[PDB]
């Protein structure tokens, strides 16, 4: 997961 | 937005309707290139290629089980770009990259027809 | 083999696919959860979550064109997990995250489940 | 494009  | 993404969604999407495709499951069309027939998931045609965008949005035409395409269209370039819409993955060759590129051509598959144009540019 | 492959493919597709939903394009199902009604593919269901791959598969309900959730799952959960598998973007926030994940567990959706219950963790 |  990560912030796009 | 705040929204958090999983980088590996999309692939790993299309990954399941590639195995859906494999195993005949919800697979709703039938497309006949000459004396082969493929069946496919609309859905996936039509994100993938200009061509079945237009058809299956058509109000006659999305309710057909079968289509015909151009006789024209060679059935392995059709094999090479079916399976490159649920892959990613494109096979291209020496000899078959002008049948790829002519049924991309065809399909309105933009970025399958700009590799063909640029690895021919670079045989000649 | 000697394939090449296209990085932003299954993204494009994703995307596409989002665009079909948004214009009620194709959508072949309706998920009912309580008083809410939701519109989607059965294909992009199966691709997101263990429980829609099982019930599309059933010969019985693969046929059904409405499914009603159990009525303890909550329409705004359902809602942001709908709109992920069409995005690959989760709207995680501390007001809907225990519904988010009991919607997650009940779909069969892994990597909500495990970043829920990560951000739970930290939180504690 | 790239090489898999
Ligand atoms: O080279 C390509 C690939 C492609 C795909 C679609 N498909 C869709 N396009 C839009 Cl804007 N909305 C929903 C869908 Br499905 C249209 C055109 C093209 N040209
Ligand atoms: O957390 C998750 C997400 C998910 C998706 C599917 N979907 C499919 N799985 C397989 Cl193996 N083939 C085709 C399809 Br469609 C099955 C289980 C799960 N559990
Ligand atoms: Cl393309
Ligand atoms: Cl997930």
């Amino acid at each position: 997961w990560v912030i796009p | 937005d705040s929204c958090i993404q999983f980088t590996r969604h999309a692939s790993d999407v299309l990954l399941n309707l590639n195995r859906l495709r494999s195993r005949d499951i919800l697979t709703d069309v039938v497309i006949v290139v000459s004396r082969e027939q493929f069946r496919a998931h609309k859905t996936v045609l039509m994100a993938c290629s200009g061509l079945f965008y237009s058809i299956f949005t058509d109000q006659l035409k999305c309710n057909l089980s079968v289509i015909n395409l151009d006789p024209e269209i060679n059935p392995e370039g059709f094999c090479i770009l079916l399976d490159f819409m649920y892959t990613s993955r494109l096979n291209l060759r020496e000899g078959n990259i002008m049948a790829v590129m002519a049924t991309a051509m065809y399909l309105q598959m933009e970025h399958v027809v700009d590799t063909c144009r640029k690895f021919i540019k670079a045989s000649e």
